[PDB]
């Protein structure tokens, strides 16, 4: 027959032409496209379609996939599209028309028996997080990151030890067999980066071989030219990535130098913006170099009223550095500048820095990577306006520029695009139902592998799910046995074929990284832009061909006060 | 006390609702968390009290006014739905659009 | 300001389009009621419910997906069908017909 | 000597004659049978009897029992009686005379080096529960339904999603393997039902040769009378059961199409008074006949002044249906008569229902399924008085006919009753300590394959295990490779017979379902009434014999507000 | 260049002939020796002196530590020194000074790349503590007794059954196979004891095959002349040990008859003083035999003004005693004594007593065994002054006295002394570091086998792990696997050889006891006292060759008050 | 109210101020955790209220003074930290030797 929009989109969600605000942010998207076939959607319940003979069909389980999200509203690097996604094998199957093709049109995604069924009209599925820069200070940063939105988390570290309070690095051999084996109790994909910083190859070639997946060069433990270069020539016959933290203290030289000693190779600068660690006053510069994928880690973003006092006392505590020794305090203005970390909001904007991260317990915030990454967008909008390349009136342009920073983008750096990072078919499904309202903030659903790892879950009980308290639970995809069908455990390829899952009896599903040292600047959806940056030595003034680049601090944020208890 | 997991659990509910109630009283207008625990804290205490469950579908709507709470709040909350034990055992007390 | 809120852009959509359509007259003879889904083959609902299940074969209710019609008991009304597509063949409900039509 | 009555009770607990509250009901047993002989009564402590020579042996392990449990008033279907109860390798060795054969005189336990001693003087001890309407929600579940005193729980579901939150499906092969894995985390023992909503048989073979026990056929995946059939038929061959919730809708067809559709084949119906779902007005009427196991699920026991209050909301949100949808309000006053919620509670008590259960989060309480089948009979003491089948001025049939509810019959219905279900010796030892002023709300002991696993504990800190905080706290029995040894999966013959356990390389121990197909009503414990009971379609009212049946609302109920803290 | 001694404390921590208060006692310990040369420690963080090619190596993983603790203040049985500590494997590498060869003079301990890093500049770091007096109620006090400072945990028990509420026994050969699987999953060394009171030789040898590492004989069970011959006589052929809980009624016989029962024959005596139980009043004078071990229990150490109100009534509840039965009753002030309450605590200080252990939840703490340790020797110094072992002004040899008490001689009486106890090369790296405000009390990190198991942690989303709430919460090394591999089961030799490992499928590493019946109060580090004690039968008195031994009651302590919430 | 892992952690924090807060209102002398809840969860409610990082860095030295607490508190809290939704998003406040 007929029905109004609004009837329609109360009831299967909005349609083309229709727009959603993002959460309490000016943001709004507007739907591209929907592959339904108007009056043959699927939905669940008594007396709906989803039922033998009607939307369910007669096949057998290899003829159907296993769960079906219904009437999603797809926010992805590639669209933002109305369609229901069929999940088979733990992996997105496709993304289409599902139902029963004996009696309906166009079904891509058939229904049968084996089919669970997750009720999306309304709300907006996407891939899940990928931090590539956690500190494993403790186990406890997993559930919190998962709470959030993020099913990947790539670092290192062996536990609240002063290595790992300031690094990114899983030292040796026998730590890292034994997070290896500890990450196995962990409900998120999972890497490790060894400790990079050593001018001896065999040193590292060990590390990749025992199972990790990058390298952390940090000033820590050393961040020379001769270190950089030792950890770049096995990276680059390992085919594993290197992350780095450069000399903020100039010791050995200054970020010309550095980039000197890179020489052209692949390498992921970790807090390009500086305030988390980095040549002074310059470090931000490297985002205009095609061998350099630079991301942001969180508490510089966006730049508010706040940023500055907070920043100076946080730097301490990390590094292990001494508030009454001279030395160890005159860099805190050297590596706290306001022009560097309100030019950072803008440089995401124009898509000159291509990751977002948190630096987990040592400079970040391990649950606000998602939020933060949103809050520097609607500030942006605020600022600037619309960007070039928008179309129509929506943000859709900036919403797919900004969810690839902490989805596609980390994952194309890390070499395990190729498992997640998105919604594409054959790719792990790792994917997040979040209601509008709390878009960005508070999940209504996150699917590991297929099924429910952890959701809101109200009184045990009571007589429905939603009696209060309503409150984050892990659920089946995070228990046992479930949970290793569910996860990854990122392999080197060395590790891979020296049996190293076999020998540490790992008992969760394996993937190897490939291609860490073929990506490019240029590789990195939305956000390949290589400026002609320069930084005043004086004045630490950030300028873009001569402009100069800058913004204001905010003094209140949306996705802050209206959602959170403390 | 021999408390079983859903009676610690409310103790959640309960602690929260400590939360909201001191904001309240201070002046500010409560976000969303602090709504829905002091709502729901107070249906808890209707039970205990011996209300029915008719009564407090009702009761619930008049805790917390529009100009009592941040903007949105309101529509954030189409409804709250809590359980406790009232003189004739459990039973589910639902308050649509509480806020208004 | 409404957070998540929707701006739906004014209108109707058509439902079913492009698809052969008959109404039929039916009256539930039951003395209890009798609710019928979108996508269920009409010609073998309730066996109360009298109306031509001949001219409703392969037919069910051009209603939106999800939505029922309702039959008190005694209820007489004229009702609006769409033909099935896909491979137009049923399984299930009554059994009655169990392969292609 | 000789020691009089009130000082051997507070001793060794009531004997032969004394009676017990239940609680703070009205509800009243008497001892009827004391197994010991007076003077070597067996006590644990110091300078008691258990001691080496004394009442302690010099037998090997082989000879002796593990566990013995004191003292005990058992409360079972079979009887009400005080014994010592012998515990070994995880099944229940012998309800007799425990002690040394070397000096006491009909020993039938023998206590030895090898032998952990459970004082029970005082408490009441009975069968763990067992729930056969489970939707898998939430993992959370089972340890609400354990601390209740349930140690089997059987449903489907894969986590809170659209499906599960309405129906007890684990839909197709990979779910199934998914939760049979995750089972192996679970305190409880589980067996799962699998979606028998198709019209191609092999498409629930394939779900049964993958593990479920039985197949759930409910009306959100439409329970028409070809897939009613259908599952009927594969049921037949694999010796699964099936567990219905019929066409509230009637549109199939009525109540006696939905019968005929069965054909006098064996079938669970689930809430068969019809508000958790079944043809309106008169599903109930289903309990009149043989080949019918009838349950009830908790939610309406018993009828009190604020039970349809409560319910009109409680249906939208499990079923998802929509409130401004006229015709998905429709049907509320429709499935919702205080007609049938009357007549419920009645047909319990005359033993018409045989079963109780939750219905998890769907509309029903998991940790309340034992607590409200006891509110129930005490009510209907109250109002209706002692049963035809009493003798002496105790309630004892009374209580023999609705423990039996919870236990046996849910155990004969499903198949375990070999495994599960009784105080019998050869079956596992899932025994439920209860202190007489706590029975039915708080245990004060939850044993499981032999092991305690949950507990009220004190301060963990403290002198003594006394001091509070008390509250429920995992015990041994819950913990890893102890927990697997003491639980069990319940597979299908066909799952058992394909190694789908050494497949999924489950870590618990194996049960197989048997007898599906074969119990009838008439096997239902101390419940095989078969009413000619009427349903009048437009004053919804029941009748059995042309009498009309009904009861009244309870204002307040006891094992309520005197225990709970909310 | 030049330092001063203050500049050089807060910096790295004290050196040669500095002092310490620990925590807010009276005791002052002073560094007796530094392993530096100064100038060339090592520090990690930004700047400092661990990086590469400086402070660290080029060597392989082989050739130097998997982790290092810098700067650590060791408190040991055999000194009080500064020092780098190695850790390779799990085990204690090295204490030395550790560095770069190729740069830095007197290395011993080599940091590469494969070395972590923990800061321990200003901290106190101590071996595990070690109790053979745990009651296995509850798995909750294993993480009680981890976050105090206890890494190894020695007794019985099934749960919360009466048996284990009494004494630490796990009764045969179902209920011990139970236990050694649920102690994979505990994160804690863990030997189990078995029940030791039978006349018949093979019901013990079967315990022990097994797999318990020792037999408890008590009282509750029978602890006659002929059950304690009987086991002594096994312990003698499987090389176990023996803990005794004797005849308090001295219904058997006197202490007198229970020693010529042992006949002279290796024994550890648990609750020495008696309150705990044993022969009343003069179970004390045990501790003058050369074949006893001899242990307290810790509710009465210290001696202080609420000690002897509270006893009371504890020890009914545990010993399932009742109130109103007058002889129940009577021997409580038989087992309550002032005198040797009070006598206890001098003994300790004098090295007649060796040990000190909880007693959990049986009339005893789980988490204050160290704290009452620390207590006791507070008291003593300021009632009895410098003991006359004491060299230099501080109080270093009564530390070593003392330290030993709950480290190294529990070890070496139950015979893992070469497994766990002390900081020395090759044992395992069960160490705890504090900060010397909370010393004994509330310890900085809990390491196990070489990783981190629990710690203080802030708020898990803060940017540093700082913020508040800071509490315990469960590392890396308390993980699934990783758990495993950092933790040890201790078998009996006969078990080990029977292959009971394998057979259970027991997880983690597996140590063997020996050298159990060869220890004698000889061989008790710094408490090898053996006095010629006596007890007046009428009064209680304890004199030692006839001087009165007493002291007086605390009203208030150190460790208590300013240190907890509650 | 769909409580994240941290937000419940906090209501720890807030449970242990009421504690110290009762305690203090008796006119006890305030012990180390004590101490340490009463002025954290001070600064929460800053937070809450839309108070400066720079101002309750401040504000935070006035809650308690060395006369009010135990003898060696003040010393063994060289400096308090904590963090809350400040109506910017989460900040740090840290409060160097907050008891003189
Ligand atoms: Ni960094
Ligand atoms: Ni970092
Ligand atoms: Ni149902
Ligand atoms: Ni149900
Ligand atoms: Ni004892
Ligand atoms: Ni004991």
């Amino acid at each position: 027959s007929n029905i109004s929009r609004q009837a329609y989109a109360d009831m299967f969600g909005p349609t083309v032409g229709d727009k959603v605000r993002l959460a309490d942010t000016e943001l709004w998207i507007e739907v591209e496209d929907d592959l339904t076939t108007y009056g043959e959607e699927v939905k669940f319940g008594g007396g709906k379609v989803i039922r033998d003979g009607m939307g369910q069909g007669q096949m057998l389980a290899a003829d159907c996939v296993d769960l079906v999200l219904t009437n999603a509203l797809i926010v992805d690097h590639w669209g933002i599209v109305k369609a229901d996604i069929g999940v088979k094998d733990g992996r997105i199957f496709a993304i289409g028309k599902a139902g029963n093709p004996d009696i309906q049109p166009n079904v891509t995604i058939p229904i049968g028996a084996a089919t669970e069924v997750i009720a999306a009209e309304g709300k907006i599925v996407t891939a899940g997080g990928i931090d590539t820069h956690i500190h494993w200070i403790c186990p406890q940063q997993a559930e919190e990151a998962l709470v959030s939105g993020v099913t990947t988390m790539v670092g290192g570290g062996t536990g609240p030890a002063a290595g790992t309070h300031a690094t990114t690095c899983t030292p040796g051999p026998w730590y890292i067999s034994r997070m290896l084996q500890a990450a196995d109790s962990l409900p998120v994909n999972i890497g490790l980066l060894g400790k990079g910083n050593v001018s001896q190859p065999d040193a590292l070639r060990e590390q990749v071989a025992a199972g990790v997946i990058g390298l952390k060069i940090h000033e820590d433990w050393g961040a020379t030219p001769a270190a950089i270069d030792c950890a770049l020539t096995v990276a680059d016959e390992m085919d594993i990535q290197v992350a780095l933290h450069s000399d903020t203290l100039n010791e050995s030289g200054f970020v010309e130098d550095t980039l000197a000693a890179i020489g052209g190779r692949t390498i992921h600068t970790f807090h390009t913006e500086g305030a988390g660690g980095g040549h002074a006053p310059d470090i931000i510069t490297a985002c205009a170099h095609p061998n350099i994928l630079p991301s942001s880690t969180n508490p510089t973003l966006p730049y508010t009223l706040n940023t500055i006092d907070e920043h100076l006392d946080m730097l301490m505590v990390c590094h292990h550095l001494d508030p009454d020794i001279a030395e160890d305090v005159a860099f805190a203005e050297s590596r706290i500048r306001r022009e560097t970390i309100a030019a950072e909001d803008v440089l995401h904007d124009l898509g000159a820095f291509s990751l977002t991260s948190s630096d987990s317990q040592a400079m970040g915030r391990v649950g606000e990577v998602i939020l933060r990454t949103w809050q520097v967008a609607h500030r942006m909008k605020v600022q600037r306006g619309a960007l070039a390349e928008e179309t129509g009136d929506n943000d859709n342009f900036r919403v797919k520029r900004y969810i690839a920073k902490y989805t596609i983008n980390p994952a194309l750096t890390h070499g395990i695009a190729h498992e997640v990072g998105s919604i594409e078919v054959g790719k792990l499904a790792d994917l997040v139902v979040w209601s509008p309202a709390f878009f960005g903030v508070k999940p209504a659903t996150v699917i590991k592998g297929g099924m429910i790892a952890i959701a809101p879950m109200g009184d045990i009980n009571a007589s429905i799910p939603t009696p209060q308290p309503v409150h984050y639970r892990p659920m089946f995809g995070a228990l046992g046995s479930a949970r290793h069908h569910c996860r990854l455990t990122f392999l080197s390829q060395a590790a891979a074929a020296n049996g190293v899952a076999e020998r540490l009896n790992l008992r969760s599903a394996i993937a190897v990284v490939k291609g860490c040292r073929t990506v490019q600047k240029a590789d990195m959806v939305h956000n390949s832009l290589q400026p002609n940056i320069t930084v005043d030595a004086q004045t630490y003034e950030v300028r873009v061909d001569g402009e100069l680049i800058t913004s204001e601090p905010a003094d209140v944020l949306p996705m802050a006060q209206r959602y959170f208890l403390f | 006390m021999e408390l079983t997991p859903r009676e610690k659990d409310k103790l959640l509910l309960f602690t929260a609702a400590l939360v909201a109630e001191r904001r309240l009283a201070r002046g500010l207008k409560l976000n969303y968390p602090e709504s829905v625990a002091l709502i729901s804290a107070f249906i808890m205490e209707g039970a205990r009290d011996g209300k029915s469950v008719a009564s407090l579908m009702e009761e619930g709507r008049h805790v917390l006014t529009r100009e009592q709470v941040m903007e949105g709040v309101p529509e954030m909350i189409p409804d709250i739905q809590v359980e406790a034990t009232f003189p004739d055992g459990s039973k589910l007390v639902t308050v649509h659009n509480p806020i208004i | 300001m409404i957070p998540g809120e929707y701006h739906v852009k004014p209108g109707q959509i058509a439902l079913n389009t492009g698809r052969a359509t008959c109404r039929v007259v039916v009256e539930n003879h039951g003395d209890r009621p009798i609710q019928v889904g979108s996508h269920y083959h009409f010609a073998e609902v309730n066996p109360a419910l009298k109306f031509d299940r001949q001219q409703a074969a392969g037919y069910r209710l051009n209603i939106p997906a999800g939505t029922a019609v309702r039959f008190e008991p005694g209820q007489k009304r004229e009702v609006e069908l769409v033909a099935f597509a896909g491979h137009r063949a049923v399984f299930g409900f009554r059994g009655e017909v169990m392969g292609p039509l």
